[PDB]
């Protein structure tokens, strides 16, 4: 529309406003005053019309953004790059017999250790720029500006936490749809069928067996067997929750919640399991808009022309722009009646949080000082306990 | 092993790690 | 922990051996006094929860007695406890049996129903000799050797 | 109900908040601040149920 | 005494720990059993 | 001259290594490991 | 596959391994070293 109001003109006046006295070298020093008057318009009172409206209070919502899978962090020293672990293989105990050759106690047995060897984790980074003399401007308190300068910084820590969750949850969908063998999957037909399955499924666990664990797919465990226990307490279902309204919808659900485990707290569920993408060609950086977007989300350092290589993940959601699109997939599970029973110790998950405040760079230039924050974090997953894969496909 | 001025500046302190104080939140 | 891996199998050989134990006697060794027929799943289920409520009761019908070596003729009672009655069962029966409303009233202010029902995965990973025979090929030595054999020859 | 608890920035209405259109903005929610606002008629059949 | 008492053999200086068990396994007459089946 | 032996070749396979995590602005963030062997090597023990 | 890598070959060289001085009654005695490189392969650091 189009107001002629005597205040809104005033206010519309952007020649006056702090941003002129910040974006240019040279500016007006002396400040006039200005008549300010509330009458047939807002902030309008009954009496008083001519005062400036005044705040009653700021509120700054923070929100303690927490990682689920947080009690699973072993924490390291931070020290070389190669973590490996190994198992020792069954060798079943036989019956003696006193009629033998009698010098095959001179005989050897040794034992068999099935391996793997991982990677290295990734450093992460974050960084927040707070200023001195432009944000004081609108805290009209020194306690609400040190809360803000707080707030930023513990929003800092949340979404580490975020990333770390959302990151796992796609390690766990990713290693089911694509790495693991077709032996521990199970096929299902309908929901209620998949519900019988997992809780049938649950119950194959807590027995030594060798038919659960990828023990086959580790270095030296081809031949042979290695037999896996799990208890209750390091049982987990990652599922979604469509599905979990379904299974705890149940009796078994309630004989299993009565005078016994907390089965709420077991299954670990996400709305629909995948906001992570992967890169599946190594493309490139070529448009404004792409970058403006990554600017949206914290991402400062990608310029134009920055490579992106296969296997390259990305946390939120970007396969809308032009360039992404074909060149990006999702962690995201087929026909979505879902559901990966693991062991919780499988997920081998430590970080190095020692030392996460690396020191301020001041730049007294524009007095805005910047802290960083820099974490590694290790996520990989064992091939030595117990997973079972329940999917329609 | 050897010292000799081995607690210099700022990285000989920054490999003798330091400060294990923020950690991330639930547990 | 190559130690301790030989202890934990010990306990995985017992466990295992005690199942097929408790598998070869009722197939094969037990009267067909004791075995009820049941067609259906859920026929199944409420012979199950009738046959835990048929003991605890002063019955002579449910002991195989008859096959001691002297209890042919006359009668011996037999009570048992809810402490230490069993049911021995498959994990896709046990999914079935736990997902029942009694489940549920006998897990409140109760016994633990969920550790009275002892389930595996399908019973019997535990094999039988039928023929007496003997070791001819490399193969299977190679093949006892793997599992930790090596008195075999 | 479970769709909270979540890490997720699809379940707020921080696109119509002031500066909160571009970007994301991530809420969880804890179980001890979740509220169902219903009729009586339909909570006589929610809570009637095993879940 | 299920830690024998290992076997050096210096020779390639591989020691040997056996590990010896006596387990007996039966099942008694005289308690209540019921076999609930399809045959 | 080359070699067809396959722990050789996860050598050579240069893609999964570390410095291919810090040249690039994202990466993987999991790591699956790998069935590593000494068979047939320089890395031979006799036992393990 | 094959392949012409550096420290590959020397990775798969089997005669300079350990168990060749455990499953001979004779071996080689002294080590004269190695030149280890880990460049265009894995185990690849930015730095060192």
């Amino acid at each position: 529309q189009s107001t002629k109001n005597e205040t809104a003109l005033l206010v519309a006046k952007s020649a006056k406003s702090a941003l002129q006295d910040f974006n240019h070298d040279y500016s007006k020093s002396w400040t006039f005053g200005d008549k300010w008057d509330n009458s047939n318009t807002m902030f309008e009172t009954f009496v008083n019309k001519y005062l400036f409206p005044k705040i009653n209070e700021t509120l700054l919502i923070d929100i303690a953004l927490g990682n689920r899978f947080n009690w699973l962090a072993k924490e390291q020293d931070f020290i070389g790059q190669y973590s490996e672990e190994y198992v020792i293989m069954d060798t079943v105990p036989i019956n003696m017999d006193l009629s033998k050759n009698e010098e095959l106690m001179l005989k050897r047995n040794y034992p068999r250790m099935a391996t793997k060897l991982y990677g290295n984790g990734i450093v992460k980074k974050q960084k927040f720029t707070l200023n001195n003399n432009d944000t004081r401007f609108n805290f009209q308190t020194l306690a609400d500006a040190t809360n803000y300068a707080l707030g930023v910084y513990k929003k800092k820590i949340s979404d580490i936490n975020v990333l770390e969750e959302k990151e796992m949850r796609a390690m766990l969908v990713d290693y089911s749809l694509n790495q693991l063998s077709e032996t521990n999957v199970r096929k299902a037909t309908s929901k209620e069928d998949l519900a019988s399955k997992v809780f049938e499924a649950i119950l194959n666990l807590q027995n030594n067996s060798a038919k659960y664990n990828e023990v086959h797919r580790a270095s030296g465990g081809a031949i042979g067997q290695y037999t896996t226990v799990s208890k209750l307490k390091d049982i987990v279902i990652l599922t979604t929750d469509s599905l979990k309204s379904y299974l705890l919808d149940t009796k078994i659900a309630n004989t299993f919640q009565i005078a016994g485990i907390d089965f709420t707290d077991h299954v670990i569920s996400f709305d629909d399991l995948g906001g992570v993408f992967k890169v599946t060609k190594e493309f490139k950086l070529q448009n404004q808009d792409s970058i403006d977007f990554l600017r949206a989300y914290g991402d400062y350092q990608s310029q134009l022309g920055d490579t992106i290589p296969v296997g390259a993940v990305f946390t939120y959601d970007v396969s809308k722009l032009k360039e992404f699109t074909g060149n990006v997939e999702e962690i995201k599970p087929k026909s979505d009646l879902y559901a990966f029973i693991l062991d919780i110790n499988s997920i081998k998950y430590k970080r190095y949080t020692k030392g996460m405040l690396k020191p301020p760079f001041h730049n007294p230039e524009f007095d805005e000082v910047t802290h960083w924050i820099h974490y590694y974090s290790f996520k990989a997953i064992s091939p030595f306990f117990n997973k079972i894969l329940i999917t329609d496909q | 092993m050897y010292e000799g001025n081995n607690m210099r500046s700022m990285m000989g302190t920054s490999y003798e790690d330091s400060r294990l104080n923020k950690r991330t939140e639930l547990n």
